[PDB]
């Protein structure tokens, strides 16, 4: 949250429609890179939130790299899956009966998820 | 504004003389009990000064300015107030307006458009000009109070002003003494220095009248207009520091 | 004399005029999530259409600017941004159908 | 405190546009509408002809870069007139019966200050000597010699 505000100070001399990120998604992506460096065990020894004697072996870092890959790394084909659903329905590619037919077929392709309940054409996932 | 007084009558310019007076302090540095030789702009003694008498008789000529003049005023009903200055006396050049509205003496350098015979008309409304633009110098002097009521009789006071120009500087010398031609010696102390620096080739004497154009009259007053020359004098000082006598070299 | 000198005078008019109207409605919008009141929710109707009226009156003038003769990079991006009209490219009854369906989705 | 106003202060304007680079010590007041191009404009605000003066928006809640700051500067120059407004830099204590060194506005020297019964002018500066010496001085703060 302080990664947003420290970026927000520097472009204040620019005109107003050019006050943004570098793209439209840089504004919420600027804070997590310095938030990852604040979650390191080396930075917390200097500011003193941890113990001064802390043992970090090779199985300590397995718990850190798995938890950071849950909401960041592991959602990347899940972000890719409904966006390829988003571009291909607006080009006139599929008819009305192919609307949910393309849905679970692609879901067992990219992320490898088969839905346990079969769905009708009266439901929208 | 533009239409002047047509009821005026002018006198021929007869000439009078001045004897013992016209001596001022040349320097700001005080000196005591010496005899000092200075070189400044002075008046040679036993010269010819033009007589003026204002009583429907009015004396207001048009006189040029070259090196230096004096104004020695003697008053009763306070007719002569101030003087206007300038080169061509219009809005094409700068003009020095020194006039009193009987609150404070108003010194402004602006461009005013003068008429032929300006006058000062208690005082109700003062307008000597059609328009004013491009002002330069403003000054606030000491306030004074007086009476505009007309009196005719003997003259109980003297009024002194020195208008001189050395390198653009204008210094006002004034001495107020009580008593047609009074005598004695006078020492005029400096008061107001004006760092204006404009070219003034001509002056005119303002006259105040009391009681549209028919009913204005005036009392009895007189003034003197002299000429000056860069003459070398001597000085005299007592223990108090007042000048009793000055000696002109080239006379006798 | 050129289109590049005409484009800088319109957008520098647009710069300080949009600093006043963006800060005015976001001062109550910062008080919107701060305080849930009856007084500030009708200020969302009062100051919320001040952003909506300002963007289409500056898109009333500026769509006749060509993008072909513009030399400088900055101005072009700023102008594409100004030009894309969004939901105002429809007719009357098609745009008011689009305005009432987004209130039902939220 | 005395500058900004709640719900706007519309009194001040700034001129954003000028056709050339200005000279120093030059003030221009203009009601003339700025022409930005080849299309002429008669003084109405038209297409690509715009009004040059732009408004200020005042609010105390901005922060340090967007607050107004009132700026007055002093201009010093040399002309034919002598120097007018000079400086006080505090003064020391006046002592008596000691040979001192003189620091004044127009007077330098040495001497011992005693009392003087002489008649003085309020205008004057320093008195002189036949012996060509400065024997008196006028104190400007309290009038005595």
């Amino acid at each position: 949250e302080m990664g947003h505000i420290q970026y927000d100070m520097a472009y204040a001399a620019q005109p107003f429609l050019l006050r943004n990120g570098a793209n439209e998604g840089f504004h919420e992506a600027v804070g997590e890179i310095m938030s990852l460096s604040a979650a390191t065990p080396k930075h917390l020894k200097s500011i003193g939130l941890l113990s001064p004697d802390f043992q970090e072996d090779n199985e300590t870092e397995i718990n850190f790299l798995l938890k950071q890959a849950l909401t960041i790394v592991g959602t990347l084909p899940f972000t890719y899956m409904l966006e390829k659903w988003r571009w291909m329905v607006f080009k006139g590619e599929i008819p009305k009966d192919q609307w949910m037919k393309k849905w679970w077929e692609m879901k067992r392709e990219i992320v490898g998820v088969v839905e346990p309940v079969p769905h009708d054409e009266t439901y929208c996932d | 504004q533009c239409v002047n007084l047509t009821t005026r009558t002018q006198l021929p310019p007869a000439y009078t003389n001045s004897f013992t007076r016209g001596v001022y302090y040349p320097d700001k540095v005080f000196r005591s009990s010496v005899l000092h030789s200075t070189q400044d702009l002075f008046l040679p003694f036993f010269s010819n000064v033009t007589w003026f008498h204002v009583i429907k008789r009015f004396d207001n000529p048009v006189l040029p300015f070259n090196d230096g003049v004096y104004f020695a005023s003697i008053e009763k009903s306070n007719i002569i107030r101030g003087w206007i200055f300038g080169t061509t006396l219009d809005s094409k050049t700068q003009s020095l307006l020194i006039v009193n509205n009987a609150t404070n003496v108003v010194i402004k350098v602006c461009e005013f458009q003068f008429c032929n015979d300006p006058f000062l008309d208690m005082e109700s409304e003062f307008r000597v000009y059609s328009s004013a633009n491009n002002c330069t110098f403003e000054y606030v002097s000491q306030p004074f109070l007086m009476d505009l009521e007309g009196k005719q009789g003997n003259f109980k006071n003297l009024r002194e002003f020195v208008f001189k120009n050395i390198d653009g500087y204008f210094k006002i010398y004034s001495k107020h003494t009580p008593i047609d031609l009074p005598q004695g010696f006078s020492a005029l102390e400096p008061l107001v220095d004006l760092p204006i620096g404009i070219n003034i080739t001509r002056f005119q004497t303002l006259l105040a009248l009391h009681r549209s154009s028919s009913g204005w009259t005036a009392g009895a007053a007189a003034y003197y207009v002299g000429y000056l020359q860069p003459r070398t004098f001597l000085l005299k000082y007592n223990e108090n520091g007042t000048i009793t006598d000055a000696v002109d070299c080239a006379l006798d | 004399s050129t289109i590049e000198e005409q484009a800088k005078t319109f957008l520098d008019k647009f710069n300080h005029e949009a600093e006043d109207l963006f800060y005015q409605s976001s001062l109550a919008s910062w008080n919107y999530n701060t305080n849930i009141t009856e007084e500030n929710v009708q200020n969302m109707n009062n100051a919320g259409d001040k952003w909506s009226a300002f963007l289409k009156e500056q898109s009333t003038l500026a769509q006749m600017y060509p993008l072909q003769e513009i030399q400088n990079l900055t101005v072009k991006l700023q102008l594409q941004a100004l030009q894309q009209n969004g939901s105002s490219v429809l007719s009357e009854d098609k745009s008011k159908r689009l305005n009432t369906i987004l209130n039902t989705m939220s | 405190k005395l500058d900004s106003k709640v719900s706007g202060n519309y009194n001040y304007l700034y001129r954003l546009f000028r056709k050339s680079n200005l000279k120093p010590f030059e003030r221009d007041i203009s009601t003339e509408i700025y022409q930005a191009g080849n299309k002429p404009c008669n003084g109405v605000a038209g297409f690509n002809c715009y009004f040059p003066l732009r408004s200020y928006s005042f609010r105390p809640t901005y922060g340090v870069g967007h607050q107004p700051y009132r700026v007055v500067v002093l201009s010093f120059e040399l002309l034919h007139a002598p120097a007018t407004v000079c400086g006080p830099k505090k003064s020391t204590n006046l002592v008596k019966n000691k040979c001192v060194n003189f620091n004044f506005n127009g007077l330098k020297g040495t001497g011992v200050l005693t009392e003087s019964n002489k008649k003085f002018l309020p205008f004057q500066q320093f008195g002189r000597d036949i012996a060509d010496t400065t024997d008196a001085v006028r104190d400007p703060q309290t009038l005595e010699i």
